[PDB]
DNA sequence: GTATTCGCTCTGCTCCTTCTCCCATCCTCTCGATATGAGATCAACTAG
DNA sequence: CTAGTTGATCTCATATCAGGAGAAGGAGCAGAGCGAATAC
RNA sequence: CAAAAUCGAGAGGA
């Protein structure tokens, strides 16, 4: 699940995150979460869930994965 | 009736019991007079009131 | 020559709007615009990436996307940009290497693994610094791309201008339009590349139809 | 017609409450609290939280 | 040139489906189910 | 230095229904609002 | 000088 969580927020064709690290959603998830990475990462999560697209980075559909048994599509 | 109910109360309770203990175990008098729990934030300034 | 072509094209860039952090890009389809003996430009653009003045990248946005870029103007801003952000953080080193080692040698699209580590003594450690740089992206395990750092803006900008672009032309009569009509007419606030550049774009990939009437060049959409 | 001191049950919301939302006694409310991990895992719920 | 739409986006509300955890303590007892060797290497001898 | 022996080790080869509750993720619909865009 | 396995089922005791 939590390897599911991070692919889910970083670029699958460019590996970096989705979401830009300098925006404020995130800049204010991290000052509000010190010392708590399950409430920082979730937050990164539920942000990241609406991006659809990579864009200085590669712009493709990163795709909505799924799994079933111990297997990603 | 009344047998019944002897036997099937104790499992809920036992559970209510263990979950209360967990929950509140760490908390304790310090030396300050205040009462705190494990992580050292105040719970009660004094102990009951 | 595709090179000349290749040459007014470039001049078209609006470097100013990536604040010259890009180097300017060109798009294989627009040299067929330009020229259009397919075959010819391709062979002749063959011929100037082997000599070393131009490289080709792969921008992914479609699979027929291959960005056309002066080999000096890629040199230049990556070494000036990426070192300045990166003086001090390690794979300015690493990135130094590549321009140095492998640009010159081989200006072949994709970097396979094997190349790297035997020919060139890149470590891991070394092929993740580049990835971090921007210069590689991931083809597949143990395979990437060459790159321009920050190209996703541009990518952006020039979907939806290709979109929009293509959205006018259907929006006019017919589905049609002509050239000196769409040139002239106001670009919308999407199409930041300007005009000419989108329109060389769509004519050089066989997205709109170019009809040589009496009134000029009129642009047609093909029927789906 | 039972009875119990104002202490504990003072105690008891007082911890339930400390936090400013409702905390319930269960797993979901305790376990979610900033106990560290071997606490947590004593209580319920062992091999998620380790 | 501003109404006027309008399409497209962008939330965002519900609403359903999926999945995952939990079930008092301690103690005594019984009963049923759950190979063999040829050959090659190598290293320590085992001597010359 | 240098040939012969002893053990350890390893490889191959033989046949024949009377859970439930709560969190998480995605689904489908609904309207607001803003870019351009027709159009008076 | 410490000798005496594990896993499931059932019946009991407070
Ligand atoms: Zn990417």
């Amino acid at each position: 699940v939590k390897t599911m969580k991070v692919l889910r927020c970083v670029c699958f064709f460019c590996s970096k995150l989705l979401v830009d690290s300098n925006n404020p959603k995130i800049k204010d998830i991290l000052a509000k979460s010190k010392g708590q990475p399950k409430k920082r990462l979730t937050h990164v999560y539920d942000l990241c869930k609406g991006k659809n697209i990579c864009e200085g980075g590669c712009g493709r559909y990163q795709p909505r994965i799924r799994r079933s048994g111990l297997e990603l599509y | 009736e009344g047998l019944i109910d002897t036997a099937v109360k104790t499992a809920e309770t036992g559970y209510i019991q263990r979950r209360l203990i967990k929950s509140m175990e760490s908390v304790m008098v310090k030396y300050d007079a205040t009462v705190r729990n494990s992580i050292n934030q105040v719970v009660q300034l004094r102990y009951g009131e | 020559s595709a090179r000349a072509a290749v040459s007014e094209l470039m001049q078209l860039f609006p470097r100013g709007l990536f604040e010259d952090a890009l180097p300017p890009i060109v798009l294989r389809s627009q040299v067929y615009s330009l020229v259009p003996d397919r075959t010819v430009a391709d062979r002749q653009l063959k011929e100037l990436q082997e000599q070393g003045e131009i490289r080709i990248v792969q921008l992914g946005f479609d699979l027929d996307a291959h960005g056309i870029i002066f080999t000096e103007d890629y040199r230049t801003r990556v070494c000036d940009c990426v070192l300045k952000a990166c003086d001090g953080r390690p794979y300015a080193g690493a990135v130094q290497k590549f321009l140095a080692s492998v640009l010159p040698a081989c200006g072949d699209l994709s970097f396979q693994q094997d190349q790297m580590t035997q020919t060139f003594g890149f470590r891991d450690s070394e092929i993740t610094h580049l990835v971090n740089a921007g210069v590689l992206t991931v083809r597949d395990a143990g395979s990437w791309w060459l790159a321009v750092p920050g190209a996703g803006r541009f990518i952006k900008y020039f979907v939806k201008g290709r979109q929009a672009v293509l959205s006018m032309v259907r929006k006019a009569k017919y589905r049609e339009l002509l050239l000196s009509e769409l040139l002239g007419r106001r670009a919308p606030v999407v199409v930041r590349l300007g005009l000419t550049y989108h329109v060389h774009d769509l004519i050089g990939a066989q997205l709109v139809d170019c009809i040589s009437t009496t009134s000029g060049t009129l642009l047609r959409l093909p029927e789906t | 017609g039972s009875y119990v001191n104002y202490r504990h049950l003072a105690l008891l919301c007082d911890t339930m409450t400390c936090r400013g939302h409702l905390m319930a006694i269960t797993r979901h409310g305790v376990n979610r609290q900033d106990t560290g991990p071997l606490m947590k895992c004593s209580f319920e719920e062992t091999v998620d939280v380790l």
